[PDB]
């Protein structure tokens, strides 16, 4: 029984990778590619947005003079921020920002150890000369899909919908190895498509061990 | 409208399949035989039924 | 036209393509139409039926 | 917006009145999330009362149907806008196009029984990227009526219950506009002269957006009012 | 954000020998179907294991033909031969022999033990007899080998069934932990030949899958 290893990594986009495991037995390829593509797909983990905390603001139904889009379009927005703060596991970022233009992600004055990946994504529009925004967005890792309305205070702050999983288009091949001089041993090729938020090598080892440890039980 | 499309794509037989002229010793067989993949669901095999 | 819109692509003519099984992993063995429908909501919500 | 479509879809978006439809021509001077105003241009500027023209758009508020009828923009800063094209998109509007659904990747396949008779097999994807998940603004009445015994009051003190349920309640017995209430929180605290405060029904969360309370001339007013 | 609920055996309840049936549970959401697919594949296609080959028989020299005194047809001699469990030592592949004559049945108690060569169902009849001057005498072998490789892939060709599980069909279905909402309990359900115990072959075709992620795991 030939096993696998991790021959080739081709960071083909900012985004997307695609990952090579070679030698595979017969049969194998299909096996391990499924057994994978399921583990990143369902429990990878990730950071995410999961409460905001804008200044004048007391719901998310609401308008602040100035932007151009409601604070239900900016937390929608922000929950669609990546984000790969390093070594804690909870990070209250900032913006502050004034005058007419978009509110990048890049104006987050992000401390040491937090990285946005995506500086051109877009949060919101002010439209007002002189009008500034003010939001204490909070990150913190996990896995899975966590709603607002399931986890466990005062009246601005605005909970939103965690969803911690960098991958979102996770595609395994199985071709034809090129051995010196053998045949009936295939090649692995795991084309993954995250977010910027999780490198792919360490997707595919957390994926191996946390099947590997599933396994442990026998 | 759903179990019997199941049950008339399964018990069905057209003149071809992965396998069709082997013989085999028992349904498991020709259940881990569809599994594998080694034979179509709708070959013409001789199976040994009690 | 459908057929020529399709073409213009590189999707199949036929509007069917193949799908693999999301948890076996194992493709279903027969091309299986898959397209984009504009589905709607209704507001029979079942909390308000409950 | 539908990927296919008829074609009257805009004639609908733009007919029904819930899109705010520009009436003379110009240049947006200044889009904001509650309001649009348009610099008309001098060819449809009257010699008198020429100004420019404010379009208030009307944001989240209660239909008929308790759903959330609220237009956005659809313009951006000092862009060119004609006359009778959209500015504002209304409920279920995409740049001035009756969009009333979303576009879904749909398979014809039996999966498993999951879609026996009529059944739709929804991926967890749908319900993560909030794509049918709809707003529903309900509004709740407490009428004091001054019955027999003597009148009722809305005071924030309410009998034989602690403090857990009335920490939400301000001074004057109503709750906070933002209030992340659940089933069965105090929204306003009545009493009847001897507790029948107005609580929200069993089994739906919500926010109050706001509160409006009409005071019969007579009653001289309380601090929340 | 690392932690995962741990299963583990509920129990092991057995059906008449060989045939157990393995319950593990809590999995988490999702993972049961992976378990299930990975054990069943690996049990069905990827197992070492011993199986009868080819056989020659000295009275026929073709799959559609017949010898006087054999009550059975050559199928189903071959289908007989399929059936017969054997279990081999460390040589990767014998010849067997299976001379006899008289009335009667023909188990596998008739043929030879060749020492490390070993039947685990001595009992399984492969041929009757109904002539006095019926001798058959087939030379079967047994080679190593992995899964299912059919005849028709490859003097008469016998499939060669080397994996001992005969059926394995896993069943992911509802559990609950004291609050979480879904998880799995995946049931899985294995009858082999006899060489193997089930919980046996549970435990190998898990080490196999757990080899194979050891160059790209983080220990």
């Amino acid at each position: 029984f030939l096993k696998p290893r991790l021959v080739d990594i081709e960071q083909v986009s900012s985004t997307h990778a695609k990952v090579t495991l070679e030698p595979l037995e017969r049969g194998f390829g299909h096996t391990l590619g499924n057994a994978l593509r399921r583990i990143l797909l369902s429990s990878m983990p990730g950071c995410a947005v999961t409460e905001v905390e804008i200044d004048g603001v007391l719901h998310e139904y609401s308008t602040k003079e100035g932007v151009q889009e409601d604070i239900l379009e900016i937390l929608l927005n922000l929950k669609g921020l990546a984000v790969r703060v390093q070594g804690k596991d909870e990070v209250i970022l900032t913006l502050n920002k004034s005058g007419i233009g978009p509110v990048t992600a890049a104006d987050i004055t992000h401390d040491g150890d937090v990285e946005i990946v995506k500086p051109q994504h877009v949060i919101c529009h002010l439209t007002d000369e002189n009008a500034s925004i003010s939001m204490r967005i909070k990150v913190q890792r996990g896995r899975g899909y966590v709603p607002a309305s399931t986890r466990i205070r005062p009246i601005g702050r605005l909970l939103v919908d965690a969803c911690y999983s960098p991958v979102e288009r996770i595609a395994y091949n199985v071709e034809a190895a090129r051995v010196e001089q053998r045949t009936d041993l295939d090649k692995l090729v795991i084309e993954m498509e995250t977010n910027g938020t999780i490198d792919p090598e360490e997707a595919i080892r957390r994926a191996a061990t946390i099947l590997a440890e599933q396994l442990e039980a026998f | 409208q759903d179990v019997v499309l199941g049950l008339y794509y399964m018990t069905r037989d057209c003149v071809n399949a992965k396998g069709e002229g082997m013989v085999l010793t028992g349904p498991k067989e020709a259940e881990r035989l569809y599994r594998s993949g080694l034979a179509s669901l709708h070959a013409r095999v001789k199976v040994r039924i009690t | 036209e459908i057929k020529e819109l399709l073409k213009l692509g590189d999707l199949p003519t036929s509007g069917q393509i193949r799908l693999y099984d999301g948890r076996t992993g194992e493709q279903f063995e027969r091309p299986v139409t898959v397209g984009y429908m504009y589905m709607l909501k209704l507001n029979h919500l079942v909390d308000d039926k409950m | 917006k539908p990927l296919v479509g008829t074609g009257m879809e805009r004639a609908v978006a733009v007919d029904s009145g819930v899109t705010a439809v520009a009436k003379r021509g110009g240049v947006v001077q200044y889009v904001d999330a509650s309001r649009i105003v348009i610099k008309v241009n001098e060819d449809e500027m009257y010699p008198g009362e020429a100004g420019i023209d404010i379009y208030n758009l009307t944001k989240y508020t209660r239909s008929n149907q308790n759903t959330c009828i609220n237009q956005m923009p659809c313009v951006s800063l000092g862009e060119p806008v004609e006359r009778g094209d959209v500015l504002a998109d209304g409920p279920s509007t995409d740049l001035g196009e009756l969009a009333l659904g979303q576009n879904m990747r749909v398979a014809f396949m039996p999966w498993n029984g999951y879609n026996f008779e009529d059944s739709i097999l929804v991926s967890e994807r749908v319900v993560q990227e909030d794509r049918f998940t709809t707003i529903h603004i309900q509004e709740l009445a407490c009428v004091s009526r001054d019955t027999k015994l003597g009148p009722e009051e809305i005071t924030a003190d309410i009998p034989n219950v602690g403090e857990a349920a009335l920490s939400k309640l301000d001074e004057s017995g109503i709750v906070y506009i933002g209030a992340e209430v659940t089933g069965g929180d105090i929204l306003v605290g009545k009493v009847t002269p001897k507790d029948s405060s107005l609580r929200v029904p069993n089994g739906v969360s919500g926010t109050v957006i706001d509160v409006q309370v009409f005071t019969r001339d007579g009653v001289e007013k309380d601090k929340r009012a």
